[PDB]
RNA sequence: GUGGCGGCGACGACCCAUUCGAACGUCUGCCCUAUCAACUUUCGAUGGUAGUCGCCGUGCCUACCAUGGUGACCACGGGUGAGGGAAUCAGGGUUCGAUUCCGGAGAGGGAGCCUGAGAAACGGCUACCACAUCCAAGGAAGGAGGCGCGCAAAUUA
RNA sequence: AAACUGCGAAUGGCUCAUUAAAUCAGUUAUGGUUCCUUUGGUCGCUCGCUCCUUACUUGGAUAACUGUGGUAAUUCU
């Protein structure tokens, strides 16, 4: 196109937003943020379509400007903020906490969590590089950068981050036997246990997973998120 | 031919119509921004010196300093357009000519100099106040702010003063202290 | 032979060759240090690249190029142009309507480094992808196996 | 022919 | 207008293509900066992204490096003697990258007698090694050194390079005598 | 012949009839011929 | 005492990362025509070295070199209603369902020029060309659809 | 109120005047480049001839405003 377009047509929205066709012509084009456009749930969609707390966009804006909604421990006033996988939403006025997890249908589901559980989150390590003055730096999937990580942390691992301080408490290493969930491809939204990993230099690695019922499948290394160590997940799971 | 004459030291303007070609002969064939002894204007103008600031020809076009012609030209003026401007050389085909008095004569012109026009506004920034009133660093700027008395019919008398800018206040010192504290906390 | 065959001096960029030294070290041998790199992916640097003296900025082992992308194979067909060869890749295209096949081929011009010699017409060549080195050349020769 | 130089005659 | 596009070129098999669009802003080209020898005169150019390019039009001085001795000094530029691309740059005294120039030899000389305390250019624990080849010594006797420019004056606005030595110096000297 | 290195005599349409011949020479043709034979030491 | 410490915000700011992107490549695969069989070097076709320019790699371009590159496994040339499509979701009495996605260009006509992260601008300017308007005759300001079927209101609010 | 400063107008509309790998679909690369904005980092000073007693804050202007005007003529000036 000649220029970057700021108007998203309603039908051109991602399908998992579950928007109807006859309401209007346009859909909320998500603002830039930690997550990608296609892998995010806008705040207005979460607040008026999933929870029905608000009826129109003006109502969502009025709710947001009262500083009631917090994402990752910080108040957000922008109604087009992109919320992605493994995100914590706190609403102190209703005493409610939510965590974004893909369901078995490949959609973000309303998953209520314990307020104790909402004090930490899981982030996938995406990059490790040495910065100025010989200080190691770690970059996650949600664009968080951390200085002075554990020397044992490598790529494709998972870390637990406390939302209050933004510091790593522990981490889960990438190895066979751990619990993993598919975040992309045809196997999206499924949970299982890693069996083996094959390595192809200069190309994509393929990881095999087997579920609790024994069915086995294969995905790419980039589409898998280590939920927990062994058979015990470190987060609460949906229905 | 009319003369728009201004005395800046007093700050007074006047418009005088001169119908006699003889008195205007002295100004002919002279450029802009040049000093002219205007003794020919009359007996009141003995020793007066004027400067030709500008003027308008009979079609209303202004004159520009740079152009040196007796007629009109089409120059590029302020993204620039072809505006038509009169040449700087003073001729007989001018609707009005502007004069600025630079040197005073023996007698006083009854229109310009006998009375006065006061300046209307005092300084606002603190340093310009200091330079105007010759204040030292120990002197207080807020003492020497010019107040404007204002009174209108049907209204109570009042006095208004401008808000001093660049004035040292406890708030600014607190902000500087906060910046220093932030630097300390980053270091720690 | 002689490496200086162009109007400008041919020099390997990362080697400083004007370092002064004592006469004792000068008397020994005037052997310039060679620069070479391992391209990865299990491919081994030919010994002629390490021991040779040719100057080629587009050599995968002694030049400033990176191999990334697709690794392909073909048969060498034409050896007539300078430091580049013409290879052919054969395959079958399947027609669903007739449920049969047809023979097709592709012609590729790839950069050949001097470190590979004794290369004849009709031997197997495996090449790797790099940046576009010219208008029509985008792949560099990585290995040659005889027919 | 593209390099053949044309010839003129003095009039 | 100077366009450095690709759709004006013929195809690989030889056919021509009919344009589907006119020139775009990101395909612009600019007139060359023919840097001469004279008083320092440079012009700044705004580029894509808001950055700056320093376009040098006239240069007279620059810093050069004595690589074997590792002595970097700022010296004037004297003349242009050789150019790999074309002889016209030599004739017109145009500064482009990898051209061979003549530079003053005073700062290197002064550093040499300030360092080794051994005379140079005069008419008739590892220790310091004060040894200079015959070619460079004769160059100091002539008072001017041959240097090779490594920077692009049209992009960075400065003329930087290194003093020619060794077999590179011999090759370029052979070329200089051969051209005459 | 690459890049017009070799002279070509194809007709140029845009330059066709670009100017009209105008001549202002006082010296007559017979005088011109005599002068050129007499030029320099000749 | 021209003491010393301080909170929560607003704005701006060098660099790294991230998001939105944008731009050049790799591979894979396009309809008809051989009564188009040879084409490219017809202002470079293929490549080598050095350089200019460009955000960068690059015949992108210029100087100096070699004679190359493609083709019956169909190169090259010529065509081709290339309003029509392409898709997508949803469904018990057969679906009179729904919607999107584009190939570019221009602003009276061809050139030159200014800003910005992003435009050779849906916007200013100069020259030339062509129109048309006002004036005290000196000068000044400008950039699309309806009828022709006895028939012109949405050319709106 | 007026004026100075900052940001956007390059997206959505509308449109009769071009085009066989040129576009387009899928895959693949940034280790060959660009980036407003969202988000996360980073953002202190030893001495080092500048002497003796601006960092309790340093310089120069310009609009809005007052007033005098010209022409058939702009809110031109």
């Amino acid at each position: 196109a000649r220029g970057p377009k700021k108007h998203l047509k309603r039908v051109a929205a991602p399908k998992h937003w579950m928007l109807d066709k006859l309401t209007g012509v346009f859909a909320p084009r998500p603002s830039t943020g930690p997550h990608k456009l296609r892998e995010c749930l806008p705040l207005i969609i979460f607040l008026r379509n999933r929870l029905k707390y608000a009826l129109t966009g003006d109502e969502v804006k009025k709710i947001c400007m009262q500083r009631f909604i917090k994402i990752d421990g910080k108040v957000r006033t922008d109604i087009t903020y992109p919320a992605g996988f493994m995100d914590v939403i706190s609403i102190d006025k209703t005493g409610e906490n939510f965590r974004l997890i893909y369901d078995t249908k490949g959609r973000f589901a309303v998953h209520r969590i314990t307020p104790e559980e909402a004090k930490y989150k899981l982030c996938k390590v995406r990059k490790i590089f040495v910065g100025t003055k010989g200080i190691p730096h770690l970059v996650t999937h949600d664009a968080r950068t951390i200085r002075y990580p554990d020397p044992l942390i490598k790529v494709n691992d998972t870390i637990q981050i406390d939302l209050e301080t933004g510091k790593i408490t522990d981490f889960i290493k990438f190895d066979t036997g751990n619990l993993c969930m598919v975040t992309g491809g045809a196997n999206l939204g499924r949970i299982g246990v890693i069996t083996n990993r094959e390595r192809h230099p200069g190309s994509f690695d393929v990881v095999h997973v087997k579920d609790a019922n024994g069915n086995s499948f294969a995905t790419r290394l980039s589409n898998i998120f280590v939920i927990g160590k062994g058979n015990k997940p470190w987060i609460s799971l949906p229905r | 031919m009319k003369l728009n004459i201004s005395f800046p030291a007093t700050g007074c303007q006047k418009l005088i119509e001169v119908d006699d070609e003889r008195k205007l002969r002295t100004f002919y064939e002279k450029r802009m921004a040049t000093e002219v002894a205007a003794d020919a204007l009359g007996e009141e103008w003995k020793g007066y010196v004027v400067r030709i600031s500008g003027g308008n020809d009979k079609q209303g076009f202004p004159m520009k300093q740079g152009v040196l012609t007796h007629g009109r030209v089409r120059l590029l003026l302020s993204e620039r357009k072809r505006k038509s401007v009169r040449g700087c050389i003073v001729d007989a085909n001018l609707s009005v000519l502007n004069l600025v008095i630079v040197k005073k004569g023996e007698k006083d012109i009854p229109g310009l100099t006998d009375t006065t026009v006061p300046r209307r506004l005092g300084p606002k920034r603190a340093s310009r106040i200091r330079k105007l009133f010759n204040l030292s660093k120990e002197d207080d700027v807020r003492q020497y702010v010019v107040r404007k008395p204002l009174n209108k019919e049907g209204k109570k008398p009042r006095t208004k003063a401008p808000k001093i800018q660049r004035l040292v206040t406890p708030r600014v010192l607190q902000h500087k202290r906060r910046r220093i504290a932030l630097k300390k906390q980053r270091t720690k | 032979a002689d490496i200086q065959t162009e109007r400008a001096y041919q020099k390997q960029p990362t080697i400083f060759q004007n370092k002064k030294r004592v006469l004792l070290g000068e008397t020994g041998k005037e052997k310039l240090p060679r620069y070479y790199k391992n391209i990865g992916l299990g491919f081994k640097t030919p010994k002629e690249a390490i021991e040779g003296t040719y100057i080629d900025k587009k050599c995968p082992f002694t030049g400033n190029v990176s191999i990334r992308g697709r690794i392909l194979s073909g048969v060498v067909t034409k050896m007539k142009m300078q430091r580049t060869i013409v290879i052919r890749r054969d395959y079958l295209h399947y027609i669903r309507k007739y449920n049969r096949f047809e023979k097709r081929h592709k012609n590729m011009s790839v950069h050949l480094s001097p470190c590979f010699r004794d290369v004849q017409i009709g031997d197997i060549v495996t090449v790797g992808e790099c940046r576009p080195l010219s208008k029509t050349v985008r792949f560099n020769v990585l290995k040659v196996t005889k027919a | 022919k593209a390099f053949i130089p044309p010839k003129e005659k003095p009039i | 207008g100077i366009s450095r596009d690709n759709w004006h070129k013929r195809r690989k098999t030889g056919g021509k293509r009919k344009p589907y669009h006119k020139k775009r802003k990101y395909e612009l080209g600019r007139p060359a900066a023919n840097t001469k020898i004279g008083p320092r005169r440079i012009h700044t150019v705004r580029v894509r992204g808001g950055n700056k390019k320093y376009r040098a039009l006239r240069l007279d001085v620059g810093n050069f490096s004595w690589g074997s001795e590792c002595c970097t000094r700022k010296t004037r530029i004297i003349d242009v003697v050789y150019n790999a691309s074309n002889n016209e740059l030599v004739r017109t005294k145009t500064l482009v990258k990898n051209c061979i120039v003549l530079i003053d030899s005073t700062p290197y000389r002064q550093w040499y007698e300030s360092h080794y305390a051994l005379p140079l250019g005069r008419k008739k624990e590892r220790k310091k090694n004060a040894k200079i080849s015959s070619l460079l010594e004769e160059q100091f006797q002539q008072g001017k050194l041959l240097a090779c420019i490594a920077s692009r004056p049209g992009q960075c606005g400065r003329a930087d390079g290194y003093v020619l030595e060794g077999k590179e110096l011999e090759f370029y000297l052979r070329k200089i005598k051969a051209r005459k | 012949a690459s890049k017009g290195r070799k002279l070509r005599f194809h007709v140029l349409s845009k330059l066709l009839s670009f100017m009209a011949p105008i001549d202002h020479t006082t010296m007559n043709d017979d005088a011109r011929t005599e002068l050129y034979r007499s030029l320099f030491g000749q």
